[PDB]
RNA sequence: CUAAGAAAUUCACGGCGGGCUUGAUGUCCGCGUCUACCUGGUUCACUGCCGUGUAGGCAG
């Protein structure tokens, strides 16, 4: 038959904004007085982060919730959909739960991929992962400086257990909280460079930062086997895969290898990909959005 | 198809003896709805003026088309039980994407 | 130079081509004032005068030690993720020059230059400089951060004429020709 | 009849002081046969020299304002005049009443001859243009461009050459420059069936006629029948009630060397569709054919749906 | 070669004097707008410069 008239996903893998602060380095036990980044007007009106002389690197604070139950979608029109999208999900977990996935996610959480031009020419990009359940740390982590990579993704002795914990997170037995932070040393009076509104830059209050959906498209990039060719790196997830940087759309739709239509007979035709592009579909369904007509 | 004519005539004839058509004051929604009854190039005009100044698609214009034919006509729940409605669904529907094809080229 | 280093764009899933390009075009701007010397020029082999595109290839010239010594460099720091290498190997080919080509493309700096120049008025300004004084170009251009002044602006690039054969001369600080000619291969 | 090979358009075109009777039975716009005429006008002067021939015409009425009057709360009109000069004494003896109208009209002219065969595309539309400017097209003056944002814009549309979708976008792009007018076709399968229709008691071309353009309100045993078009009553030719004649027979002829007849014109039903509403420009193209066998020398256009 | 071809509506003028529109009023009851998103088009095909002239090197 059809698929429904009206459905949406929620999103999870919940990301806040990304507080800058400047600090010095070996200061990154004691990021609790870094004076955050203030933005002023000087005059052609320019807006330049000019971090202070007693401060050359930037740590970018933010916050990250993933909360599971991917499968449930929000409001969905036909009642014999929301069960055989039910069914799919749970044998995609039962066959093979979303490990791969985890590890990819937590490579993203790796290499700062949510900084986009204060990560360029960097000397080392430390994030410093915590894990708060309580209101105290449970197991924090340290990550290092040649395993950020932008591409490399392997079994790390310590990255493991953050797949783990992003995976116990996201399958719907109690949701984790992680304070990551990212020190990166940048340069002296160098302009870190955040989101910018309609120059008029993106600033919380007494700071500047960077919008949540840029966090969460760059914490997103786990597509990798797309038609086209799988050689510069991978791309963040997307329906349509578009990509406007690159400046290209891809999965064009004369292909069938788009989430519109693989889902379409997944769950009706039961056509059931490989292993990738099911691990596709499923975290394009951790992105949410609105699907159907 | 008389009121859809009419309704082009309209348009050709209110955007053709009126080159007022700027930034002034109360002329706000006159250029992301108004691009069909719009003005020609100003003269302060930027480079990339084919979005902020004239935009090239009937962008608003298409809905607005939708919701006139929703609203001169109140169809309801039943209105569907033969071919009879929802055949004139089906052409203003068509007439709808015919006056947006034409209206697309109308900023070139 | 007799050595050239090619220093190929791997394409970005995060930024364009011109993107990386501008950033590893400043970091050669900050490796050559850090160096110093005028025997540096850059060339670009995938150049399209049709699209007005540079293409994904930064190829240098100068002699092997400098190529040496700005591989051990950390002006390459952060960027050996994002780039692709070769070998410093010897050049096989005519020659042409590598240009900056400034525009006086807005009258309003030329308007205040007469007024601060020549104590005028706006208005005797405006009639001097009017607004046909700006010229466009259908060059190529690389996107960088400013030093006195704070604005993002584009360095337009000329790839000369092709001449046989080669004259002495020096190279800028961006590896452009200051009198010095570069060899197209 | 023949297709033409190109659509040489005339732009918008200010004529004043035209003739707005046109026709015993009608005020209104102009006579379709006056356009006819002022096409083969101009092809007797400039198509000879250009090599060319100009068979039809668009007639799409941008703008009209008739010379009218509606005189102290009364349904009809009247015509406003014009002061003749004096006899040989001061009588203001005879006043003939006849009706002037403002019309901006823009024509559309099929081209047979040797228009890209050994000519340019331009330089003909550019001669034409500025030699249609030095006459008059339905009784009055053809008023030049003196006004601001200087047009010229004399298309010389090639048809039969280029690809289908090519040629569909020509015709569409021709149709931008068509904007606020209203093209005029003539309807005599309409007017037939519709005296089929009511043939009930006697069918009389004339009461159909006389019964159509109306609005013929009628009750229920409360509303007004449903506007079917613009329908308007035009002249469609003349119709001859005297036999031919030699030139130099017929006293006080307009010249001696072609022959006479004495012709009443025939009543035609016309309508005022918009220039979207058509599939190609060149459907809707004003010829006239004659049938010297009877006395019928008919105007209309042929294939005009 | 067009219901073709042709055409001066002119001169003058006191609208004007008056006036009570008014009385009264129950708008009522009730509600799920949801989910997602890189502004890094150039918020000016820039900006003060060695000579009033284009010839430039210090966060350029």
């Amino acid at each position: 038959l059809s698929t429904a008239s009206v459905l949406a996903f929620e999103r999870k893998l919940d990301p806040s904004d990304a507080l800058m602060s400047a600090g010095a380095w070996a200061q990154r036990d004691a990021s609790q007085e870094w004076p955050a980044v203030t933005v002023r007007e000087k005059s052609q009106t320019v807006d330049v982060a000019n971090l202070p002389s007693d401060a050359d690197t930037l740590k970018v604070r933010f916050t990250l919730r993933v909360l599971g139950g991917a499968g449930t979608p929000s409001a969905c029109n036909d009642a014999a959909y929301r069960d055989k999208l039910l069914q799919t999900v749970a044998t995609y977990v039962n066959e093979q739960g979303f490990a791969e996935l985890a590890r990819r996610y937590a490579h993203n959480l790796a290499n700062a991929r949510f900084l986009w031009r204060n990560r360029v020419g960097a000397e080392a990009v430390e994030v410093r992962i915590n894990h708060i359940r309580q209101g105290e740390v449970a197991r924090t982590w340290r990550f290092d400086a040649l395993a950020i990579g932008l591409r490399d993704f392997k079994a790390d002795a310590e990255l493991d257990a953050l797949a783990e914990l992003i995976a116990s997170g996201l399958s719907g037995s109690g949701h984790v909280l992680l304070e990551v932070v990212a020190f990166a040393r940048i340069g002296d009076g160098q302009e870190v460079f955040p989101s910018q509104e309609l120059k008029t830059l993106y600033s919380v209050r007494d700071a500047a930062a960077i919008h949540s959906q840029k966090i969460g498209n760059a914490l997103r990039t786990i597509d990798t086997w797309y038609p086209d060719e799988d050689g510069l790196g991978p791309i963040a997830v997307e329906p349509y895969g578009s990509v406007t940087s690159q400046g290209k759309a891809y999965r064009q739709p004369k292909q069938k290898l788009d989430f519109y239509t693989l889902l379409d007979n997944w769950v009706l035709r039961d056509e059931a990909p490989a292993v990738e592009q099911q691990h596709y579909v499923i975290a394009n369904l951790i992105r949410g959005g609105v699907f159907g007509e | 198809g008389q009121i859809c004519d009419e309704a082009l005539q309209y348009a050709a004839r209110l955007r053709e003896l009126e080159p007022g058509w700027s930034a002034t004051p109360g002329c706000q929604l006159h250029d992301a709805e108004q691009l069909w009854l719009d003005p020609l190039r100003a003269q302060t005009d930027e480079t990339f003026l084919q979005r902020r100044l004239r935009g090239d698609w009937p962008a608003e214009v298409g809905n607005r088309f939708a919701n006139w034919l929703n609203r001169a006509v109140s169809s309801d729940s039943q209105i569907l039980g033969s071919p009879e409605a929802a055949q004139w669904s089906q052409e203003l529907s068509k007439e709808l994407t015919m006056f947006k094809e034409i209206l697309e080229d109308e900023r070139d | 130079m007799d050595h050239y280093l090619d220093i190929r764009l791997r394409p970005d899933p995060e930024f364009p081509p011109a993107q990386l390009m501008s950033v590893l075009f400043g970091k050669l701007h900050q490796a050559l004032v850090a160096q110093g010397g005028d025997r540096i020029g850059v060339s670009f082999p995938d150049l399209d005068e049709s699209r007005s595109r540079l293409g994904e290839r930064l190829r240098i010239h100068a002699s092997a030690d400098d190529l040496r010594a700005l591989l051990a460099r950390p002006w390459l720091e952060g960027l050996r993720d994002h780039l692709q290498f070769g070998e410093p190997a010897v050049v096989p080919t005519p020659y042409r020059q590598v240009s900056r080509v400034q525009a006086k493309s807005n009258p309003e700096r030329l308007r205040r230059r007469l007024m601060r120049r020549h104590d005028l008025s706006e208005e005797e300004a405006r009639k001097r400089i009017p607004d046909t004084v700006a010229r466009a170009l259908d060059l190529p251009f690389v996107t960088l951060r400013s030093q006195s002044t704070g604005q993002h602006f584009r360095l337009f690039i000329r790839h000369g004429p092709l001449q046989a054969t080669a004259e002495e001369g020096g190279f800028t600080c961006y590896g452009l020709s200051k009198g010095g000619f570069v060899p197209w291969f | 009849v023949t297709d033409p090979e190109a659509l040489l358009l005339l732009p918008r075109l200010s004529i004043q002081n035209a003739n707005a009777i046109s026709s015993p039975l009608t005020w209104g716009f102009p006579s379709p046969g006056a356009f006819t005429g002022f096409v083969h006008a101009l092809q007797r002067r400039v198509g000879i020299s250009l090599d060319i021939e100009l068979d039809g015409v668009g007639i799409v009425c941008h703008r009209f304002e008739a010379q009218i009057s509606q005189p102290a709360g009364k349904r009809t009109k009247v015509f406003n005049l014009t002061r003749n000069p004096l006899n040989r004494d001061g009588s203001t003896a005879a006043i003939v009443e006849e009706g002037r109208a403002h019309l901006e009209v823009s024509l559309l002219l099929g081209v047979h001859g040797d228009g890209l065969d050994d000519h340019p595309a331009q330089e003909i539309a550019r001669q034409v243009q500025e030699q249609a400017g030095a006459m008059r097209l339905a009784g009055g003056s053809i008023l030049p461009w003196c006004n601001e944002r200087f047009p010229a814009p004399n298309a010389e549309l090639l048809m039969l050459g280029g690809s289908d979708e090519q040629r569909r976008k020509n015709q569409r792009r021709l149709t931008r420059r068509l904007l606020p007018g209203f093209a005029l076709v003539s309807r005599e399968a309409l007017l037939q069936q519709h005296l089929e229709t009511l043939r009930t008691t006697l069918p009389e071309a004339t009461t159909l006629d006389a019964l159509l353009d109306l609005c013929r309100i009628n009750f229920e045993p409360w509303q007004v029948r449903d506007k079917p078009g613009w329908l308007v009553p035009i002249p469609a030719g003349y119709n001859a009630l005297s036999p031919l004649y030699l030139p130099g027979e017929v006293r006080n002829a307009r010249d001696r060397e072609t022959p006479l007849r004495f012709v009443e014109n025939l009543f035609g039903l016309g309508e005022w569709l918009s220039p979207h509403r058509v599939a190609a420009l060149s459907d809707l193209l004003w010829y006239h054919h004659a049938e010297p066998d009877k006395g019928l020398y008919r105007w209309s256009t042929p294939r005009f749906v």
